[PDB]
């Protein structure tokens, strides 16, 4: 039972009702409350910050706001939550050994690949189809004037013939015998080949429009080394990846441009990057490779930096520490974090990660299915129209 | 302040980047101090009327010792100024639209 | 390992779904309407021309005589062609070799009960470790199976190993990471892609007390920090 | 080696580490082939035209 | 079964197109079209294996260098060459 | 192929692989310098041998010295497009 | 001044690609394509049949 703020949002009234947590770090602090007798109670912190130093109006004071304001102030003794173990942190309440090592990446939008009805005819341009679909009547008529005017095969002949050539059918039975008419036509054979052979080529890249906008490298990322109006990404206000952008030598241009998009919780952020608000969020490895696990439109970026582990701190001057360190490190050598991991983390709805290459589906090739339908409903009226040609 | 004023004040910047990486290791290997301060007499230093403005025109006239930046080694110049030995190379190059 | 192909490697291009579309929905639709056209050479001489136009073999085949039929067999030809296009563009791929890992994990039932295998599993560590200690603590059993296969060092298990007198060795993670680095080949390798188990870090011991104990921690952030 | 440490750290860009559509001008050359044929086609029938007077 | 028809038909083997062809009676002659058969997949194989590649966009430079003769006199041009530099 | 490789100078070793079809370099310059005409400490050609190599670059000589020097070429065969069959490469199904 | 700016390198053989008479028949293994040359004479066969 977990007494937190009822309404999160800016400037509402914040009453503390008592709600129900649970999870992977409530497991944590069920299991060092049953190996360290000790009793608890846990509450939420007052915002939804984790804890930073920030320079109060007043005095210009520095002082530590979320979970850090909490401790330090003695409203709070201990944290049991996903809190980064860094030099800001570290300088004044103290951290056991870490139940959970990780790092910063980087969540973006899945980015299916989105396919049309003209995915097939893509490979060849408006104009190309044109100059072929002419080409191919044009061989047809001359091979048939060649034909019929030779010195020693009829229209719909000459014209299944090169169709036929065309796409590989065996729709004509008859063949040039006039020897400039057999030359054409073979030279027109060999031409339907490389059309075919050109259109074939690159049609696999054309039936799933696959792009590399998705599947950023990382930071390392010359996007993400300079930013751009177009391309806006962030993280969560006044957490331990803030710290760490803002304390790091190069890469304050970035963090410029991060300041004025920062949300206020990782909830929000990953919400933001769900319906294409955010182009890119800046948060630990597990949070982020979970929602990836559970979300199948959102996915992580890789390279993991900023290595580090979550910490369950206390005050500089406690008696836990070392117990609560033992218990930690216990936990690790046998099978408590890796049932909890298990439990909690390690469990997968839809991955659809993988290095091969993509399986076609109903959506990717769907264009030809219907061009075989149009087939069917063309030929449907052409039979009609061959019955009346035949009946004058 | 204006283009009616024809005098200014010294807003005090920040200046960093590779001339200023440069500088700042030649800073502490030679063991020296800077005082860097950006020119506005001349776009990039040019003999008009046969006098040097510019970055090279402000190490002439004795007004500066260093011109730390992005200036060319050329001919009247090392002749004018005394250069250092090349960190970057350059040249005049054509870039057009793909 | 040596590895293996799944058998199903070949049908990988196209889903399930997409193949049963193809061949049963819409290849028979077209055999009815190419039949009903020329009629306008019986149902299954048509499927067989149809499917011997789905991958152009030259097998024979007996073509309709009436335009309409020929026109819907060009336009079938057509979507052959597409076929056989997206279906061997990346067969190269699909039929490749694939690597699984012998054991899925610590918790595999080749080390828990190695004995019921024709071959026996050859694993083990060096003595005098945080390791041997982890695992007699943890599998009693297992240890005791181990310990006999017992190492003498890294370099020991790693030519064990490359020979076969060893198939699995339970060392550090960062130290075993850094072996498969260097190893050339690629023919040792860590199984789970990564899997570490107790998942600790290296730390700088100190006495009991130490005063520099605070000034390291806050040293070591230092530098994972920047 | 620091000049190249800053070189990689100032210098870098975008197009340093670097599926069309085909148009008319792409596969000129087949058409070409094909031109070639309608012409050595009309000259070899006007060949066995004369060869058959 | 003239040596025009032969030549047809195994020109026709090359890039199979289902193009018409009267196969020889012979069994001899059969086996040689089969072998010729197996050569034309190689061919083929070989052929279409880097086609897309080979049929890429090429970017040409409009000018080879300072030293061009669009830089040196560039009126001989229905469109002028349009360059230049920063001064001083 | 009693050295597998040879570290030198960029412009001897793209001579030689210009030069010599079974030869090529590796990339990606490393330690980028420069020759220089060196002279004692205490010399009077310093400066004038400097303004001299500087107005030989600023104008077309060393252009015109790379051109009959350096910069012409025998056999290249360094393209980043797929090789081309030749009668080597492909010959077995020849011989069938 | 440097007359000539230039850098560091590697020079190497070319080692122009070696290419065999089996290279058509490279690959399929020789026991694949026993295979599968018997696999034909047995359909062939018992279609017949
Ligand atoms: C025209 C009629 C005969 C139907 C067409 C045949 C295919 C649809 C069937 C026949 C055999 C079937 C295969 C036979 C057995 C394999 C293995 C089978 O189990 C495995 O994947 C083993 C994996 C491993 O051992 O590592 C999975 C199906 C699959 C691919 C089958 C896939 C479907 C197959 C090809
Ligand atoms: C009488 C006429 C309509 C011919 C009938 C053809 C069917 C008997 C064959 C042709 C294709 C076969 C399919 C081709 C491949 C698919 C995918 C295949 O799913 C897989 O991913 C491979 C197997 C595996 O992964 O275990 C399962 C069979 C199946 C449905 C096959 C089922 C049987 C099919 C439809
Ligand atoms: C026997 C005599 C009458 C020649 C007959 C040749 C024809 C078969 C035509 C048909 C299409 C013609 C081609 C169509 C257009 C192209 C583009 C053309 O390239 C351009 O001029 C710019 C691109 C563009 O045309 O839009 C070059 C000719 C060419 C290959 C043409 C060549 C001549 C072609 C092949
Ligand atoms: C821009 C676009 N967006 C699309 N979204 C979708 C989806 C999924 C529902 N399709 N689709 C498109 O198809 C287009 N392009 S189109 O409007 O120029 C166009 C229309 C129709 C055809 C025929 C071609 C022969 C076979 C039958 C359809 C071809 C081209
Ligand atoms: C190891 C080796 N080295 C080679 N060097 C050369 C070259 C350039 C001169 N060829 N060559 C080889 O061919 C082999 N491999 S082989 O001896 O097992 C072998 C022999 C013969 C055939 C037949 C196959 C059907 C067509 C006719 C030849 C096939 C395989
Ligand atoms: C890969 C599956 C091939 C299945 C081929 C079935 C062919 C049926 C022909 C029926 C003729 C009457
Ligand atoms: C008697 C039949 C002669 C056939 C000649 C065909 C020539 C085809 C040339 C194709 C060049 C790409």
């Amino acid at each position: 039972i977990c007494t937190g703020p009822n309404d999160t949002s800016p400037g509402s009234p914040r009453h503390t009702v008592p709600q129900c947590c649970y999870g992977f770090c409530i497991d944590l602090l069920i299991k060092l409350a049953r190996t360290m007798n000790f009793t608890y109670e846990v509450h939420l912190v007052a915002d939804g910050k984790f804890g930073t130093q920030e320079r109060v109006n007043n005095s210009n004071k520095k002082e530590w706001n979320g979970m850090m304001g909490e401790l330090l102030s003695g409203q709070a003794d201990m944290i049991v939550a996903p809190l980064t173990i860094n030099n800001e942190r570290a300088q004044y309440i103290e951290f056991s050994k870490p139940f959970k090592y990780q790092g910063l990446t980087i969540l973006v939008k899945k980015e299916i690949p989105r396919s049309t009805l003209d995915s097939f005819m893509q490979p060849f341009q408006s104009t190309l189809w044109l100059l072929v679909g002419l080409s191919v009547h044009v061989v047809a008529v001359m091979l048939y004037l060649l034909d019929r005017f030779s010195p020693f095969l009829t229209l719909s002949s000459a014209m299944w013939f090169s169709w036929g050539v065309l796409l590989n059918s065996g729709i004509g039975e008859g063949a040039p015998r006039s020897f400039s008419a057999r030359i054409l036509g073979m030279v027109w054979a060999g031409f339907a080949m490389i059309i075919v052979a050109s259109y074939t080529a690159n049609l696999a890249a054309f039936l799933v429009l696959d792009r590399p906008e998705e599947r950023i490298t990382g930071i390392n990322d010359p996007r993400l080394r300079n930013p751009s109006d177009k391309f806006i990404y962030a993280t969560v206000k006044q957490s331990s990846v803030d710290i760490y952008f803002r304390r790091q030598v190069e890469l304050s241009t970035m963090y410029r441009h991060m300041e004025k998009h920062n949300y206020e919780s990782a909830a929000e952020a990953i919400q933001a990057v769900r319906d294409n608000k955010l182009h890119a969020f800046i948060w630990d490895s597990a949070v982020l490779e979970f929602e990836a696990s559970q979300k199948c439109d959102l996915v992580t970026t890789g390279e993991l930096f900023f290595r580090s582990g979550f910490g369950i701190g206390m005050r500089k001057d406690s008696p836990w520490k070392q117990n609560v360190s033992l218990s930690i490190l216990k936990s690790h050598e046998n099978g408590f974090m890796e049932d909890l991991d298990k439990t909690w983390v390690r469990y997968q709805e839809c991955d659809s990660r993988s290095n091969a290459p993509a399986t076609l589906t109903f959506e990717n090739m769907a264009g030809v299915f219907m061009l075989v339908a149009g087939g069917i409903v063309a030929g449907i009226f052409l039979i009609f129209i061959e019955i009346a040609y035949k009946r004058h | 302040i204006n283009n009616s004023t024809n005098e200014g004040m010294n807003v005090k910047k920040c200046c960093k980047g590779f001339c200023i990486d440069i500088l700042k290791k030649l800073s502490r290997t030679v063991k020296f101090t800077y005082d860097l301060y950006l020119v506005t007499n001349g776009k990039h230093g040019k003999k008009v009327n046969n006098v040097w403005n510019g970055m090279i025109g402000e190490v002439v006239y004795q007004r500066a010792v260093m011109a730390v930046g992005s200036l060319t080694i050329n001919e009247e110049r090392s002749e004018v100024v005394d250069f250092s030995v090349p960190f970057v190379e350059t040249g005049i190059s054509v870039m057009v639209s793909r | 390992s040596n590895g293996t192909v799944s058998p199903s490697a070949f049908l990988e291009p196209f889903s399930a779904s997409v193949w049963v579309m193809m061949f049963v929905m819409l290849l028979i639709v077209s055999a009815i309407a190419v039949f009903v056209f020329e009629y306008f050479f019986t149902i299954g001489k048509a499927i067989w021309l149809l499917w011997g136009l789905v991958f152009n073999n030259s097998v024979p085949v007996q073509n309709p005589k009436g335009t309409t039929s020929k026109i819907m067999v060009s336009v079938w030809a057509f979507f052959a062609v597409i076929f056989l296009a997206s279906y061997t563009a990346n067969l190269a791929a699909f039929i490749q070799e694939e690597f699984v890992d012998q054991v899925t994990g610590l918790s595999d039932k080749k080390f828990q009960r190695p004995h019921d295998y024709s071959p026996p599993f050859r694993f083990g560590t060096v003595p005098n470790g945080s390791t041997e200690r982890n695992i007699r603590n943890n599998y009693p059993y297992m240890h005791q199976y181990m310990t006999r296969f017992n190492q003498r060092g890294v370099e020991d298990a790693l030519v064990s190993l490359k020979t076969g007198k060893l198939d699995a060795f339970i060392y550090d993670a960062a130290v075993l990471n850094y072996k498969a680095g260097r190893d050339e080949g690629c023919k040792l390798v860590t199984i789970g892609s990564g899997y570490i188990f107790a998942t600790t870090g290296y730390g700088i011991a100190l006495q009991k007390g130490s005063p520099w104990k605070r000034q390291i921690d806050l040293a070591l952030l230092q530098f994972v920090g920047d | 080696g620091e000049m190249e440490e800053l070189e990689t750290l100032w210098l870098t860009g975008i197009c340093h580490n670097e599926s069309s559509q085909l148009d008319i001008d792409n596969m000129a050359g087949v058409f070409y082939m094909l031109a070639a044929a309608m012409a050595l086609s009309l000259i070899t029938f006007i060949w066995e035209h004369l060869f058959y007077w």
